[PDB]
């Protein structure tokens, strides 16, 4: 309670969880559906992650607000699909995951993690780098004869 | 001329399907006709046993030329690349 | 009466001429673009309503911005014809006004058809582009169209840097043609590339290029 | 019995069609998806 910088990173999730809000209601999804294909199970991942580690029982989470938010922007900068400092690269690997960092944002926000789910460090951990292996193991394998 | 320099490679660093399956038969030839074994043999006599058994402690004696489509390649090893 | 829904149409016509002109990089008034009905009636339409094709006739310059971005962006004219059944002195008048004052590209906008001797006379008129439109076909703005994703046409740097990028041939991007709707709203010419931002329901944005024939 | 004799050969037809369109349609190694002749049809496959 009264964490001043706490505070400045939960309004940056925040706005910029509103505005991954603005932009699939007014462009991607005008219609308004929600339920799409995807890749990569997040709710098959945190139940496995909370069997695997007993979230149960209702224990108190020393998981960090920053600690959350930082991992999560990593991993969101962390889903190679292109490789390269190019600029036209980066814009290219920024445009293809999109909708899927909207839905790991939305998925993984802090109240959810912390009430909903409960996960621990060593959850949250693990959850981060099955989700980036996961990832890096949906992409098509180049030679394919689509 | 056309050889991309190692730190400049961009390709993916993990070993597709297609590049596994390529490797196990080459080395499965390989060894198929009396090749130098670079993994001891406990008791096994197949030739691809032998080539996954290779793969899987990264002891392929082989280099990937991946082909851009302009003409130039990347050259990567067999050891280098993540195997799932 | 039909004379209300003819204005009508001639201030949408004006309206997508205006909006084209923007779209090219050039500088349009806030009040031009913003001139109501009522007020092109005013200024246009006489005691008896009949229009004035002259009056729509102006002349544009880039802006600043475009200017720096696209280097050979010159001074564009634009002219409407009295006639509907277009005379040749109308794009006499065109052509000699052009070379007198040094335009780059001038647009004449016909209402009917025009005679396929000024359609072969118009391109003597180098290193200056003419371009025509029917005034028809101006009534809707297809740019704004749900189906027509923006398109943003690429400068020189870019264009190099693309090919380099993706290591490609002047042929080996996907095309397209000169008549094509959005091409000619664009002013389009041959080996130019269009970048387009498209709706993607597998990635949200999608960036594509296509280059002119 | 006669609808079925009939759409099963239409069927094939537009299949066999639709595979000699699009026989020669790889994805490369910098994930652009291109034909025989090296021209792009997609500068990413699947746009993901």
């Amino acid at each position: 309670l009264g964490d001043v910088e706490l505070q400045k990173e939960l309004n940056s999730e925040y706005e910029q969880l509103v505005s991954d809000r603005k932009f699939l209601r007014e462009i991607v999804f005008v219609n308004g559906d929600h339920n799409w294909p995807l890749p990569v199970n997040l709710r098959r991942i945190i139940q496995n992650a909370q069997q695997i580690f007993h979230l149960d029982r209702a224990k108190a989470s020393d998981l960090t607000i920053p600690e959350i938010i930082h991992g999560v922007r990593d991993l969101c900068k962390k889903l190679f699909v292109l490789r390269g400092e190019n600029e036209l690269i980066k814009e290219a690997q920024q445009n293809a995951t999109s909708l899927f960092q909207c839905l790991v944002r939305a998925r993984l926000a802090t109240r959810r993690i912390l009430e909903e789910f409960r996960l621990n460090r060593d959850a949250f951990e693990w959850v981060l780098g099955t989700i980036e292996a996961q990832f890096q193991r949906s992409l098509v394998h180049p030679g394919e004869m689509v | 001329e056309l050889a991309i320099l190692k730190e400049e490679r961009t390709t993916t660093p993990y070993l597709t399907k297609y590049e596994r399956a390529r490797i196990l038969g080459t080395r499965a030839l390989q060894i198929s006709m009396n090749a130098p074994v670079l993994v001891d043999i406990e008791g096994e006599t197949d030739p691809l046993q032998i080539a996954m058994k290779e793969l899987s402690q990264r002891k392929i004696p082989l280099v990937i030329r991946r082909y851009l489509p302009d003409g130039s390649y990347e050259d990567w090893g067999c050891d280098e690349l993540i195997v799932d | 009466e039909d004379n209300n829904r003819i204005i009508s149409r001639l201030w949408r016509s004006f309206r997508t001429v205006k909006e084209m002109a923007a779209d090219r990089g050039y500088f349009i008034s806030q009040e031009e673009m913003d001139q109501s009905l009522e007020e092109f009636r005013s200024k246009i339409c006489d005691s008896m309503g009949n229009p004035q094709r002259k009056l729509m006739s102006f002349l544009a310059n880039p802006t600043p911005e475009a200017l720096e971005k696209y280097s050979d962006l010159g001074t564009l004219w634009v002219e409407f014809c009295d006639e509907p059944s277009v005379g040749i002195k109308t794009m006499r008048n065109f052509c000699l006004r052009i070379q007198e004052k040094n335009f780059s590209t001038g647009i004449f906008i016909y209402q009917n058809n025009i005679t396929p001797s000024a359609n072969k006379m118009i391109p003597t008129v180098s290193p200056a582009i003419i371009e025509t439109f029917q005034e028809s076909d101006l009534v809707v703005n297809i740019t704004h169209h749900e189906l027509v994703p923006k398109h943003i046409r690429l400068s020189d740097g870019e264009k190099s840097q693309l090919l380099q990028r993706y290591k490609l041939k002047e042929s080996q991007l996907p095309r397209i043609q000169r008549e094509d709707p959005v091409a000619r709203y664009l002013g389009l010419k041959r080996g130019q590339v269009v970048k387009i931002i498209r709706r993607s329901e597998t990635s949200g944005r999608y960036a594509s290029y296509r280059i002119c024939l | 019995l006669i609808d079925t004799a009939v759409k099963t050969a239409e069927t094939g037809y537009i299949q066999r069609r639709l595979v000699k369109a699009l026989e020669d349609i790889m994805v490369h190694y910098d994930g652009t998806t291109r034909n025989s002749l090296g021209d792009i049809i997609q500068f990413l496959y699947g746009e993901d």
